[PDB]
Protein backbone atom coordinates (compact mmCIF):
# COMPACT_ATOMS: atom_id res chain seq x y z
CA UNK A 1 0.00 0.00 0.00
CA UNK A 2 2.23 2.80 1.29
CA UNK A 3 5.17 3.51 -1.02
CA UNK A 4 7.23 6.49 -2.08
CA UNK A 5 5.50 8.61 -4.77
CA UNK A 6 8.72 8.67 -6.84
CA UNK A 7 8.85 4.95 -7.73
CA UNK A 8 5.33 3.56 -8.14
CA UNK A 9 3.60 6.83 -8.99
CA UNK A 10 6.38 7.27 -11.58
CA UNK A 11 6.52 3.73 -13.02
CA UNK A 12 2.73 3.21 -13.28
CA UNK A 13 2.74 4.28 -16.92
CA UNK A 14 2.80 2.68 -20.37
CA UNK A 15 4.85 4.49 -23.01
CA UNK A 16 3.24 4.52 -26.46
CA UNK A 17 4.44 5.96 -29.76
CA UNK A 18 1.12 6.94 -31.36
CA UNK A 19 2.22 10.58 -31.47
CA UNK A 20 5.26 9.69 -33.60
CA UNK A 21 4.99 10.81 -37.23
CA UNK A 22 1.45 12.08 -36.60
CA UNK A 23 1.93 15.01 -39.00
CA UNK A 24 3.79 15.28 -42.30
CA UNK A 25 5.62 17.80 -44.49
CA UNK A 26 4.68 19.50 -47.74
CA UNK A 27 5.14 17.16 -50.73
CA UNK A 28 7.90 17.59 -53.27
CA UNK A 29 6.97 20.01 -56.05
CA UNK A 30 10.19 21.34 -57.64
CA UNK A 31 9.94 18.66 -60.34
CA UNK A 32 6.95 20.43 -61.91
CA UNK A 33 8.93 23.69 -62.29
CA UNK A 34 12.51 22.51 -62.85
CA UNK A 35 14.60 19.97 -64.75
CA UNK A 36 17.49 18.01 -63.25
CA UNK A 37 20.85 18.64 -64.91
CA UNK A 38 23.70 16.69 -63.28
CA UNK A 39 27.05 18.44 -62.91
CA UNK A 40 30.57 16.99 -62.83
CA UNK A 41 32.73 20.04 -61.99
CA UNK A 42 32.65 23.34 -60.12
CA UNK A 43 30.29 25.07 -62.58
CA UNK A 44 28.35 24.41 -65.77
CA UNK A 45 28.52 26.70 -68.81
CA UNK A 46 25.59 26.69 -71.24
CA UNK A 47 25.69 27.68 -74.89
CA UNK A 48 23.10 27.63 -77.67
CA UNK A 49 22.99 28.87 -81.25
CA UNK A 50 20.74 31.62 -82.55
CA UNK B 1 13.08 17.40 -36.82
CA UNK B 2 16.61 17.43 -38.18
CA UNK B 3 18.13 20.92 -38.51
CA UNK B 4 17.68 22.62 -41.86
CA UNK B 5 20.43 22.61 -44.47
CA UNK B 6 22.94 25.45 -44.20
CA UNK B 7 25.60 26.93 -46.45
CA UNK B 8 28.99 25.55 -45.41
CA UNK B 9 31.07 28.48 -44.13
CA UNK B 10 34.06 27.88 -41.88
CA UNK B 11 33.28 25.14 -39.38
CA UNK B 12 29.87 23.63 -38.58
CA UNK B 13 27.34 24.71 -35.98
CA UNK B 14 26.55 21.47 -34.14
CA UNK B 15 22.86 21.74 -33.25
CA UNK B 16 20.54 19.79 -30.95
CA UNK B 17 17.24 17.99 -31.42
CA UNK B 18 14.07 18.55 -29.37
CA UNK B 19 12.16 15.62 -27.89
CA UNK B 20 8.60 16.22 -26.70
CA UNK B 21 6.34 14.42 -24.27
CA UNK B 22 2.68 14.27 -23.32
CA UNK B 23 1.35 12.84 -20.04
CA UNK B 24 -2.27 12.11 -19.17
CA UNK B 25 -3.79 10.00 -16.40
CA UNK B 26 -6.91 7.85 -16.29
CA UNK B 27 -9.99 8.89 -14.30
CA UNK B 28 -12.70 6.90 -12.55
CA UNK B 29 -16.38 7.29 -13.44
CA UNK B 30 -19.67 5.83 -12.22
CA UNK B 31 -23.42 6.42 -12.34
CA UNK B 32 -25.55 4.76 -9.67
CA UNK B 33 -29.32 4.66 -9.09
CA UNK B 34 -31.07 3.27 -6.01
CA UNK B 35 -34.64 1.98 -5.67
CA UNK B 36 -36.69 -0.04 -3.18
CA UNK B 37 -37.92 -3.63 -3.13
CA UNK B 38 -41.55 -2.66 -2.57
CA UNK B 39 -41.43 -0.23 -5.50
CA UNK B 40 -40.33 -2.75 -8.13
CA UNK B 41 -42.19 -5.75 -6.70
CA UNK B 42 -45.43 -3.73 -6.55
CA UNK B 43 -44.91 -2.39 -10.10
CA UNK B 44 -47.66 -4.32 -11.87
CA UNK B 45 -47.66 -1.93 -14.84
CA UNK B 46 -44.11 -2.91 -15.82
CA UNK B 47 -42.97 0.63 -16.67
CA UNK B 48 -40.41 0.78 -13.87
CA UNK B 49 -37.80 -1.84 -14.82
CA UNK B 50 -36.20 -0.57 -18.04
CA UNK B 51 -33.43 0.55 -15.68
CA UNK B 52 -31.06 -2.08 -17.06
CA UNK B 53 -31.26 -0.91 -20.67
CA UNK B 54 -31.37 2.78 -19.71
CA UNK B 55 -28.16 2.31 -17.71
CA UNK B 56 -26.57 0.34 -20.54
CA UNK B 57 -27.26 3.09 -23.06
CA UNK B 58 -26.01 5.72 -20.61
CA UNK B 59 -22.74 3.80 -20.36
CA UNK B 60 -22.65 3.55 -24.15
CA UNK B 61 -23.24 7.29 -24.54
CA UNK B 62 -20.64 8.37 -21.95
CA UNK B 63 -17.73 8.54 -24.48
CA UNK B 64 -19.66 10.99 -26.68
CA UNK B 65 -20.22 13.28 -23.71
CA UNK B 66 -16.56 13.07 -22.67
CA UNK B 67 -15.11 13.74 -26.12
CA UNK B 68 -17.46 16.58 -27.04
CA UNK B 69 -17.17 18.25 -23.62
CA UNK B 70 -13.40 18.18 -24.15
CA UNK B 71 -13.90 19.71 -27.60
CA UNK B 72 -16.02 22.45 -26.02
CA UNK B 73 -13.42 23.12 -23.31
CA UNK B 74 -10.48 23.02 -25.72
CA UNK B 75 -10.12 26.77 -25.17
CA UNK B 76 -9.45 26.06 -21.46
CA UNK B 77 -7.51 22.78 -21.33
CA UNK B 78 -3.82 22.74 -22.26
CA UNK B 79 -2.04 20.83 -25.01
CA UNK B 80 1.50 19.43 -24.93
CA UNK B 81 3.28 22.71 -25.71
CA UNK B 82 1.89 24.43 -22.61
CA UNK B 83 -0.89 26.69 -23.89
CA UNK B 84 -4.59 26.02 -24.35
CA UNK B 85 -5.49 23.72 -27.23
CA UNK B 86 -7.26 26.67 -28.87
CA UNK B 87 -5.12 29.71 -28.05
CA UNK B 88 -3.85 32.81 -29.82
CA UNK B 89 -0.29 32.37 -28.47
CA UNK B 90 0.96 28.98 -29.63
CA UNK B 91 4.78 29.20 -29.57
CA UNK B 92 7.20 28.48 -32.39
CA UNK B 93 10.99 28.83 -32.15
CA UNK B 94 10.96 32.66 -31.90
CA UNK B 95 7.44 33.05 -33.29
CA UNK B 96 3.94 33.09 -31.81
CA UNK B 97 0.98 31.50 -33.61
CA UNK B 98 -2.76 31.60 -32.96
CA UNK B 99 -5.38 28.95 -33.71
CA UNK B 100 -8.45 30.74 -32.32
CA UNK B 101 -10.23 33.77 -33.77
CA UNK B 102 -12.74 36.00 -31.96
CA UNK B 103 -14.44 39.34 -32.60
CA UNK B 104 -15.33 40.71 -29.14
CA UNK B 105 -18.61 41.86 -30.76
CA UNK B 106 -20.51 38.79 -32.03
CA UNK B 107 -19.16 35.49 -30.66
CA UNK B 108 -22.00 33.00 -30.13
CA UNK B 109 -21.18 29.57 -31.61
CA UNK B 110 -17.85 28.11 -32.73
CA UNK B 111 -17.43 25.89 -35.79
CA UNK B 112 -14.50 23.49 -35.86
CA UNK B 113 -12.26 22.34 -38.72
CA UNK B 114 -10.42 19.06 -38.12
CA UNK B 115 -7.91 17.47 -40.53
CA UNK B 116 -8.69 13.88 -39.57
CA UNK B 117 -6.70 12.47 -42.49
CA UNK B 118 -3.52 12.20 -40.41
CA UNK B 119 -2.71 8.98 -38.57
CA UNK B 120 -3.53 10.57 -35.19
CA UNK B 121 -6.93 12.26 -35.01
CA UNK B 122 -8.02 15.13 -32.75
CA UNK B 123 -9.34 14.96 -29.18
CA UNK B 124 -8.49 11.29 -28.80
CA UNK B 125 -10.02 9.04 -26.14
CA UNK B 126 -8.42 6.25 -24.12
CA UNK B 127 -10.26 3.10 -23.00
CA UNK B 128 -8.57 1.45 -20.01
CA UNK B 129 -11.62 -0.59 -18.93
CA UNK B 130 -14.86 -1.56 -20.72
CA UNK B 131 -18.24 -1.24 -19.01
CA UNK B 132 -19.18 -3.44 -16.05
CA UNK B 133 -22.40 -3.51 -14.03
CA UNK B 134 -23.78 -5.02 -10.82
CA UNK B 135 -27.14 -5.56 -9.10
CA UNK B 136 -28.59 -6.18 -5.61
CA UNK B 137 -31.35 -8.70 -6.36
CA UNK B 138 -30.68 -11.41 -3.77
CA UNK B 139 -31.58 -11.53 -0.06
CA UNK B 140 -27.99 -11.87 1.17
CA UNK B 141 -26.84 -8.44 -0.04
CA UNK B 142 -25.76 -5.93 2.59
CA UNK B 143 -27.71 -3.20 0.78
CA UNK B 144 -30.71 -5.53 0.51
CA UNK B 145 -30.78 -5.62 4.33
CA UNK B 146 -29.50 -2.09 5.07
CA UNK B 147 -32.99 -0.56 4.73
CA UNK B 148 -36.28 -1.63 3.16
CA UNK B 149 -33.97 -2.18 0.22
CA UNK B 150 -31.32 -0.32 -1.76
CA UNK B 151 -31.44 -2.12 -5.12
CA UNK B 152 -28.61 -0.10 -6.60
CA UNK B 153 -27.64 -0.37 -10.25
CA UNK B 154 -24.30 1.28 -11.05
CA UNK B 155 -21.62 1.53 -13.71
CA UNK B 156 -17.83 1.33 -13.47
CA UNK B 157 -15.64 2.89 -16.15
CA UNK B 158 -12.02 4.07 -16.36
CA UNK B 159 -11.70 6.75 -19.05
CA UNK B 160 -10.44 10.24 -19.80
CA UNK B 161 -10.42 12.45 -22.87
CA UNK B 162 -7.10 13.03 -24.62
CA UNK B 163 -5.91 15.51 -27.24
CA UNK B 164 -3.13 15.87 -29.79
CA UNK B 165 -1.33 18.53 -31.85
CA UNK B 166 -2.86 21.92 -31.05
CA UNK B 167 -1.74 23.33 -34.41
CA UNK B 168 -3.43 20.79 -36.70
CA UNK B 169 -6.77 21.91 -35.24
CA UNK B 170 -8.55 25.26 -35.63
CA UNK B 171 -11.79 25.03 -33.70
CA UNK B 172 -12.84 28.47 -32.47
CA UNK B 173 -13.99 31.13 -34.95
CA UNK B 174 -17.24 32.55 -33.55
CA UNK B 175 -17.44 35.52 -35.94
CA UNK B 176 -19.93 34.11 -38.46
CA UNK B 177 -20.37 31.34 -41.02
CA UNK B 178 -23.02 32.57 -43.49
CA UNK B 179 -23.94 35.81 -45.26
CA UNK B 180 -24.15 37.23 -48.77
CA UNK B 181 -20.34 37.35 -48.58
CA UNK B 182 -17.45 37.87 -46.12
CA UNK B 183 -18.98 35.39 -43.63
CA UNK B 184 -19.89 32.58 -46.03
CA UNK B 185 -16.45 32.59 -47.67
CA UNK B 186 -13.96 34.80 -45.81
CA UNK B 187 -14.01 33.38 -42.28
CA UNK B 188 -14.06 29.79 -43.60
CA UNK B 189 -11.37 30.16 -46.26
CA UNK B 190 -9.50 32.13 -43.60
CA UNK B 191 -9.38 29.08 -41.32
CA UNK B 192 -8.56 26.78 -44.24
CA UNK B 193 -5.64 28.92 -45.45
CA UNK B 194 -4.34 29.66 -41.94
CA UNK B 195 -4.20 25.93 -41.21
CA UNK B 196 -2.57 25.26 -44.59
CA UNK B 197 -0.04 28.04 -43.84
CA UNK B 198 1.30 26.64 -40.56
CA UNK B 199 5.05 26.44 -39.94
CA UNK B 200 6.78 23.64 -38.04
CA UNK B 201 9.64 23.83 -35.54
CA UNK B 202 12.61 24.35 -37.85
CA UNK B 203 10.97 26.23 -40.71
CA UNK B 204 9.05 23.58 -42.65
CA UNK B 205 5.34 23.60 -43.59
CA UNK B 206 3.07 21.25 -41.67
CA UNK B 207 1.10 20.08 -44.75
CA UNK B 208 -2.33 20.39 -43.15
CA UNK B 209 -5.32 19.09 -45.13
CA UNK B 210 -8.56 20.16 -43.41
CA UNK B 211 -11.34 17.72 -44.28
CA UNK B 212 -13.89 17.76 -41.41
CA UNK B 213 -16.09 20.70 -40.40
CA UNK B 214 -17.85 20.24 -37.05
CA UNK B 215 -20.65 22.63 -36.08
CA UNK B 216 -23.55 22.65 -33.62
CA UNK B 217 -27.10 22.10 -34.80
CA UNK B 218 -27.65 25.87 -34.93
CA UNK B 219 -24.81 26.58 -37.41
CA UNK B 220 -25.52 23.61 -39.70
CA UNK B 221 -27.32 25.78 -42.26
CA UNK B 222 -24.39 28.19 -42.45
CA UNK B 223 -21.99 25.26 -42.77
CA UNK B 224 -24.12 23.71 -45.51
CA UNK B 225 -24.25 26.88 -47.60
CA UNK B 226 -20.49 27.25 -47.14
CA UNK B 227 -20.00 23.65 -48.32
CA UNK B 228 -22.73 21.65 -50.07
CA UNK B 229 -24.17 24.20 -52.54
CA UNK B 230 -22.93 24.05 -56.13
CA UNK B 231 -24.24 27.34 -57.54
CA UNK B 232 -23.89 30.82 -56.05
CA UNK B 233 -26.40 33.55 -55.23
CA UNK B 234 -25.39 35.34 -58.45
CA UNK B 235 -25.49 32.11 -60.48
CA UNK B 236 -21.74 31.43 -60.26
CA UNK B 237 -19.89 28.59 -58.57
CA UNK B 238 -19.22 28.27 -54.87
CA UNK B 239 -15.41 27.92 -54.87
CA UNK B 240 -15.62 26.07 -51.53
CA UNK B 241 -18.21 23.54 -52.69
CA UNK B 242 -17.30 19.99 -51.62
CA UNK B 243 -14.11 21.40 -50.08
CA UNK B 244 -14.64 19.71 -46.69
CA UNK B 245 -17.27 17.33 -45.35
CA UNK B 246 -19.48 18.80 -42.62
CA UNK B 247 -20.73 16.91 -39.57
CA UNK B 248 -23.58 18.10 -37.35
CA UNK B 249 -23.41 17.21 -33.65
CA UNK B 250 -25.65 18.14 -30.72
CA UNK B 251 -23.11 17.43 -27.95
CA UNK B 252 -21.61 20.95 -28.14
CA UNK B 253 -23.40 24.07 -26.87
CA UNK C 1 -33.21 8.46 -18.59
CA UNK C 2 -30.39 7.11 -16.44
CA UNK C 3 -28.19 9.74 -14.73
CA UNK C 4 -24.92 10.62 -16.41
CA UNK C 5 -21.53 9.33 -15.28
CA UNK C 6 -19.79 11.10 -12.40
CA UNK C 7 -16.14 11.21 -11.40
CA UNK C 8 -15.27 8.83 -8.56
CA UNK C 9 -14.47 10.89 -5.44
CA UNK C 10 -14.89 8.94 -2.21
CA UNK C 11 -18.37 7.41 -2.25
CA UNK C 12 -21.07 6.43 -4.72
CA UNK C 13 -23.78 9.09 -4.98
CA UNK C 14 -27.12 7.28 -5.13
CA UNK C 15 -29.26 9.07 -7.73
CA UNK C 16 -32.97 9.11 -8.51
CA UNK C 17 -34.92 8.47 -11.71
CA UNK C 18 -38.31 9.79 -12.80
CA UNK C 19 -41.35 8.60 -14.73
CA UNK C 20 -43.97 10.69 -16.52
CA UNK C 21 -47.69 10.25 -17.07
CA UNK C 22 -50.26 11.55 -19.55
CA UNK C 23 -54.01 11.01 -19.74
CA UNK C 24 -57.02 12.07 -21.79
CA UNK C 25 -60.70 11.12 -21.69
CA UNK C 26 -62.95 10.25 -24.61
CA UNK C 27 -65.79 12.49 -25.79
CA UNK C 28 -69.17 11.85 -27.41
CA UNK C 29 -70.28 13.55 -30.64
CA UNK C 30 -73.39 13.60 -32.83
CA UNK C 31 -74.95 14.81 -36.06
CA UNK C 32 -78.73 14.82 -36.43
CA UNK C 33 -81.07 15.52 -39.34
CA UNK C 34 -84.87 15.80 -39.24
CA UNK C 35 -87.07 15.02 -42.24
CA UNK C 36 -90.81 14.85 -42.86
CA UNK C 37 -92.49 11.51 -43.46
CA UNK C 38 -94.79 12.81 -46.22
CA UNK C 39 -91.91 14.73 -47.81
CA UNK C 40 -89.70 11.68 -48.48
CA UNK C 41 -92.29 8.89 -48.67
CA UNK C 42 -93.96 10.74 -51.55
CA UNK C 43 -90.58 11.25 -53.27
CA UNK C 44 -91.04 9.55 -56.65
CA UNK C 45 -88.03 11.01 -58.50
CA UNK C 46 -85.53 9.60 -56.00
CA UNK C 47 -84.08 13.00 -55.09
CA UNK C 48 -84.04 11.75 -51.50
CA UNK C 49 -82.33 8.44 -50.90
CA UNK C 50 -78.66 9.42 -50.77
CA UNK C 51 -79.41 10.50 -47.19
CA UNK D 1 -28.38 14.28 -23.57
CA UNK D 2 -29.32 15.50 -27.06
CA UNK D 3 -32.63 14.44 -28.57
CA UNK D 4 -32.67 13.02 -32.11
CA UNK D 5 -35.36 14.97 -33.99
CA UNK D 6 -35.69 14.64 -37.78
CA UNK D 7 -38.38 16.91 -39.26
CA UNK D 8 -39.76 15.35 -42.43
CA UNK D 9 -43.21 16.88 -43.03
CA UNK D 10 -44.41 20.47 -43.47
CA UNK D 11 -48.17 20.94 -43.03
CA UNK D 12 -49.78 24.02 -44.58
CA UNK D 13 -53.25 25.08 -45.71
CA UNK D 14 -54.21 25.64 -49.33
CA UNK D 15 -53.43 29.36 -49.24
CA UNK D 16 -49.81 28.71 -48.17
CA UNK D 17 -49.32 25.80 -50.58
CA UNK D 18 -47.54 27.98 -53.14
CA UNK D 19 -45.24 29.46 -50.50
CA UNK D 20 -44.46 26.02 -49.06
CA UNK D 21 -43.67 24.55 -52.48
CA UNK D 22 -41.50 27.56 -53.33
CA UNK D 23 -39.56 27.15 -50.08
CA UNK D 24 -39.22 23.39 -50.69
CA UNK D 25 -39.88 22.19 -54.23
CA UNK D 26 -37.96 24.68 -56.40
CA UNK D 27 -34.36 23.87 -57.31
CA UNK D 28 -33.31 27.31 -58.64
CA UNK D 29 -33.84 30.36 -56.44
CA UNK D 30 -33.11 33.61 -58.32
CA UNK D 31 -30.20 33.46 -60.79
CA UNK D 32 -29.83 29.72 -61.24
CA UNK D 33 -28.61 29.34 -57.66
CA UNK D 34 -29.23 26.07 -55.81
CA UNK D 35 -31.98 25.87 -53.21
CA UNK D 36 -30.47 24.55 -49.94
CA UNK D 37 -33.97 23.49 -48.78
CA UNK D 38 -34.83 21.26 -51.76
CA UNK D 39 -36.05 17.73 -50.96
CA UNK D 40 -35.54 17.69 -47.20
CA UNK D 41 -39.16 18.04 -46.03
CA UNK D 42 -42.26 16.77 -47.83
CA UNK D 43 -45.11 19.28 -47.88
CA UNK D 44 -48.68 18.23 -47.05
CA UNK D 45 -51.52 20.26 -48.58
CA UNK D 46 -54.88 19.90 -46.80
CA UNK D 47 -58.04 21.99 -47.02
CA UNK D 48 -58.84 21.28 -43.34
CA UNK D 49 -56.64 24.18 -42.18
CA UNK D 50 -57.78 27.75 -41.56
Amino acid sequence: AIITPALISALKTSFQKHFQDALATAPSTYLQVATVIPSTTASNTYGWLG
Amino acid sequence: QFPKLREWIGQRVIKDMAAQGYQITNKLFESTVGVKRTDIEDDNLGVYGPLMQEMGRAAGAHPDELVFALLKAGNANLCYDGQNFFDTDHPVYPNVDGTGTATTVSNLFAPAADPGAAWYLLDTSRSLKPLIYQERMKPSFTSMTKEDDEQVFMADEYRYGVRSRCNVGFGFWQLAAMSTEELNQVNFEKVYDAMRNQKADGGRPLDIRPNLLVVPTTLRSKAKEVVGVQRLANGADNPNFELVQVLDTAWLN
